[PDB]
RNA sequence: CCCCACUAUGCUUAGCCCUAAACCUCAACAGUUAAAUCAACAAAACUGCUCGCCAGAACACUACGAGCCACAGCUUAAAACUCAAA
C-alpha cells in the first residue's frame, strides 16, 4: 500500500488550486535585499515585491505575507524564438502580513 | 463646400492663449493624419512606392512593438543583486 | 489500472474568449449614434481598429455602414454630428489640450 | 591517444573501443562502474529538431473528474476569501472542502448537476462554512 | 617567486576544494566573504585606503 | 462651467457672448497660406469683405512674398483696416500649411484683433484631380 | 535637371496589339517531420507522382524559315568565326 505519484499529485494543494490568477496564497520572506522582498507561496519559483510604504519594517526575513498569485512562471515567447523566454520568477501582488 | 461650417477641425480658445489653441488644432490634424496626408499629396507618389512606403511602415512598427514588448519584459530583473559575492 | 490517473478531457478552467463591444449586435447604417462613436470629432474620420478595439469583422460592418450612411444622407462625412458629442467614449483616443 | 568526438557514439563506446585497439594502455576508473551499472539511456549526442506539419508532442493536460466541480464553483462562488497555505501539504480550501461534499452526495446516488450543486452549497452552510456568491 | 607547491598530492587530488576554479585562493576568500554576509542577517576613511 | 474647445453650435442655446455678439455673427478672419505667398480677408457673418492684406499687398516680392515675417506684417496690415470698420472679435479659418499660417495670426492680434476660435480648412482630396509629379532635386 | 503653357497619352466606347524584374525570381498534386538538418545564401529539410524545361561562355530577346489584324512589331529560334573560362 505505497502512494502512487499519480496519487500525491491529484491531492496535492497545488494542483487542487487550479488556474493561479487571482488566487490569494500565503508566502514567506526568505531574501530581502533592500526594499526587494523574495517570497517563496510553494511553487517552482519565487516572486520578487517591493516594501510597502506602511509598515515597511513589519517586513522582514520570515514574516508569513498575503499574496494575490498572477503567474507561477514570467514567460513569453519572442519573434523569431524557438523556445520561451523565462525570468525564473512568478508574478505576484503583495496584499499585507498574514497574522493570527 | 456642402457641410456646414466651423465644426471641422475647429478649435477654441481659452483665455486668450491662442498658441495653445493652435497647438491643440496642429495635435489633432496630426493625430488624424491630415498633416502627414497634405505632405504625401502636393507631389504624386507612384503606386508602386506607396505599396512599398506603407508596407514598410507596417513592417517598421510590428518590430517596434515587439521590441518594446521584449525590452519591458527582461527590465523586470533590472534590481539590484540578490546574491551578489557569488 | 489506476484510478488516480490523469483522465482525457477538455480544459474545464478554460475562460471563454474575449468579444468586441459590438459582438452580437446588428449594425445599421440607420443608427448614426452608433457609427458617430467611431469617427473623429474633429475631422469625421473612421478610427482604425487599434483605437475602436472592435474585431475584425465588426470593424468591417462599422465601416461599410458609415459610407452607405454618410452617401446615403443619414452622417455628416468631415465631422462628427455634433448632437453624439456626449455620447459614451468607447475609443481609446485622447486628443484635447 | 583518445578521442575527443563528442558527437560519435557515446564516452563509452569511444572508451570501449579504443582500449580494444591497445590506443589506451590502461581503463578509466569510471569504466567498471559504466560497464556493472548502465545509464538507462546511452549518452550519444543528438541535435534537437524542430517539428512541422502535423508532428506533435505526446505531453498530455493533466485533468481530473474534480477540475469539472473546481471550475463550476470558481465562477459561481469565486475564490475563497481564505488564503492558499500550499506549505501544508493536506491544506483543504474552501474549494475542496465543496468537491468532498460534492463527490458523497454523488455517490448516494444523485445524478443531476444542477441540483447535486444547489445542495452541496446548502451542507456547507449548515456547517458554518462562509458562501458568498460572487453576482 | 612564491608559487605555490604543487598543488595536489602523489595521489593526484587537489588539496583545495575550488582548485578547478583556477582562481582557488581568490574565490576561496570570496566565498568566506559572502559567508559572512550571511550570518550578520541571521543574527540582524581618512585614516586607512 | 467647464471651457469646451468645442465650438457653439448654431440653433442650440448657449452662453457665450463677445461683446454681446453670439459665434454665428462674429466676423470672420480667412488666412490662406501657400507656400510663397500669405493672403488674408476679414468678412462679416454675412460674408460682407471688410479687409484684405497679403504680403504681395504690403511690398513683399518674390521670395520675400514667403515668409513668416511678411505674414505677421499682412496681418497687422487687415486687422488695422479690420478694426476701422468695427472689428475686434474674429474667427479664423486658416487653409494651407505655408510658413505665414501662424505668424498671419499673431500679426491679427497684433493689430488689436481678438482671435476666440481656430478652424483648419485645408483642402484635402478624397480620392481627387492628379497631383503633379515629384520635383526632381 | 527647375518654372510656365500645351499635345499624344492616362478616361469612355468599338476593334486591335499580346509584352513586363507578368517575381513568393518557390511548376501542379499528394505525403512526411524520422532519418543526414543542411555546399552557400534565399525561404527549415525531404518523399511519391506528373507535365514543362535545361546541358560551358559569347555570338543571341540575333540571322533565316514559319505563323500572326502585329509592317521600326510579336512568338518560335540557330550556325560560323572566337574564347578557357563564363
Ligand atoms: S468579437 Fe464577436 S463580433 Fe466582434
Ligand atoms: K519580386
Ligand atoms: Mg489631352
Ligand atoms: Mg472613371
Ligand atoms: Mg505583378
Ligand atoms: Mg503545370
Ligand atoms: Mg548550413
Ligand atoms: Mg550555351
Ligand atoms: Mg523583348
Ligand atoms: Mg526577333
Ligand atoms: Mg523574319
Amino acid at each position: 500500500n505505497v502512494e502512487s505519484f499519480a496519487s500525491m499529485l491529484r491531492h496535492s494543494p497545488l494542483t487542487q488550486m487550479g488556474p493561479a490568477k487571482d488566487k490569494l496564497v500565503i508566502g514567506r520572506i526568505f531574501h530581502i535585499v533592500e526594499n526587494d522582498l523574495y517570497i517563496d507561496f510553494g511553487g517552482k519559483f519565487h516572486c520578487v515585491c517591493r516594501r510597502p510604504e506602511v509598515d515597511g519594517e513589519k517586513y522582514q526575513k520570515g514574516t508569513r505575507v498575503r499574496l494575490r498569485l498572477l503567474d507561477l512562471e514570467l514567460t513569453s515567447r519572442f519573434l523569431g524564438a524557438t523556445t520561451d523566454t523565462t525570468v525564473l520568477e512568478a508574478n505576484a501582488v503583495l496584499l499585507g502580513i498574514q497574522e493570527s | 463646400a456642402k457641410h456646414l461650417k466651423f465644426i471641422a477641425r475647429t478649435v477654441m480658445v481659452q483665455e486668450g492663449n491662442v498658441e495653445s489653441a493652435y497647438r491643440t488644432l496642429n495635435r489633432i490634424l496630426t493625430m488624424d493624419g491630415l498633416i502627414e496626408d497634405i505632405k504625401h499629396r502636393r507631389y504624386y507618389e507612384k503606386p508602386c512606392r506607396r505599396r512599398q512606403r506603407e508596407s514598410y511602415e507596417r513592417c517598421r512598427r510590428i518590430y517596434n512593438m515587439e521590441m518594446a514588448r521584449k525590452i519591458n519584459f527582461l527590465m523586470r530583473k533590472n534590481r539590484a543583486d540578490p546574491w551578489q559575492g557569488c | 489500472s489506476n484510478e488516480d490517473l490523469p483522465i482525457s478531457m477538455e480544459n474545464p478552467y478554460k475562460e471563454p474568449l474575449k468579444k468586441c463591444i459590438l459582438c452580437g449586435k446588428h449594425v445599421d447604417y440607420k443608427n448614426v449614434q452608433l457609427l458617430s462613436q467611431f469617427v473623429s470629432p474633429f475631422t469625421g474620420c473612421i478610427y482604425g481598429r487599434h483605437i475602436t478595439g472592435l474585431c475584425g469583422k465588426k470593424q468591417k460592418e462599422i465601416t461599410k455602414a458609415i459610407k452607405r450612411a454618410q452617401i446615403m444622407g443619414f452622417m455628416p462625412v468631415t465631422y462628427k454630428d455634433p448632437a453624439y458629442l456626449k455620447d459614451p467614449k468607447v475609443c481609446n483616443i485622447r486628443y484635447r489640450e | 591517444a583518445g578521442s575527443r568526438l563528442e558527437t560519435v557514439g557515446s564516452i563509452f563506446s569511444r572508451t570501449r573501443d579504443l582500449v580494444r585497439a591497445g590506443v589506451l594502455k590502461e581503463k578509466p576508473l569510471w569504466f567498471d562502474v559504466y560497464d556493472a551499472f548502465p545509464p538507462l539511456r546511452e549518452p550519444v549526442f543528438q541535435r534537437p529538431r524542430v517539428r512541422y506539419g502535423k508532428a506533435k508532442a505526446p505531453i498530455q493536460d493533466i485533468w481530473y473528474h474534480e477540475d469539472r466541480i473546481r471550475a463550476k464553483f470558481y465562477s459561481v462562488y469565486g475564490s475563497g476569501q481564505r488564503a492558499f497555505d500550499l506549505f501544508n501539504p493536506n491544506f483543504k480550501s474552501t474549494c475542496q472542502r465543496f468537491v468532498e461534499k460534492y463527490t458523497e452526495l454523488q455517490k448516494l446516488g444523485e445524478t443531476d448537476e444542477e441540483k447535486l450543486f444547489v445542495e452541496t452549497g446548502k451542507a456547507l452552510l449548515a456547517e458554518g462554512v462562509i458562501l458568498r456568491r460572487v453576482g | 617567486p612564491r608559487q605555490r607547491a604543487i598543488q595536489w598530492g602523489e595521489d593526484g587530488r587537489p588539496f583545495h576544494y575550488l582548485f578547478y576554479t583556477g582562481k582557488q585562493s581568490y574565490y576561496s576568500l570570496m566565498h568566506d566573504v559572502y559567508g559572512m554576509l550571511l550570518n550578520l542577517e541571521k543574527h540582524q576613511v581618512i585614516g586607512s585606503r | 462651467t467647464k471651457f469646451s474647445i468645442y465650438p457653439p453650435i448654431p440653433g442650440e442655446e448657449s452662453s457665450l457672448r463677445w461683446a454681446g455678439k453670439k459665434f454665428e455673427e462674429i466676423p470672420i478672419a480667412h488666412i490662406k497660406a501657400s507656400h510663397n505667398n500669405t493672403q488674408i480677408q476679414v468678412v462679416s457673418a454675412s460674408n460682407e469683405p471688410l479687409a484684405f492684406a497679403s504680403c504681395g499687398t504690403e511690398g513683399f516680392r518674390n521670395a520675400k512674398k514667403g515668409t513668416g515675417i511678411a505674414a505677421q506684417t499682412a496681418g497687422i496690415a487687415a486687422a488695422a483696416r479690420a478694426k476701422q470698420k468695427g472689428v475686434i472679435h474674429i474667427r479664423v479659418v486658416v487653409k494651407g500649411l505655408g510658413p505665414g499660417r501662424l505668424s498671419a495670426m499673431h500679426g491679427l492680434i497684433m493689430g488689436g484683433l481678438e482671435v476666440i476660435s481656430i478652424t483648419d480648412n485645408t483642402p484635402i482630396p478624397h480620392x481627387g484631380c492628379r497631383p503633379r509629379k515629384a520635383r526632381k532635386l
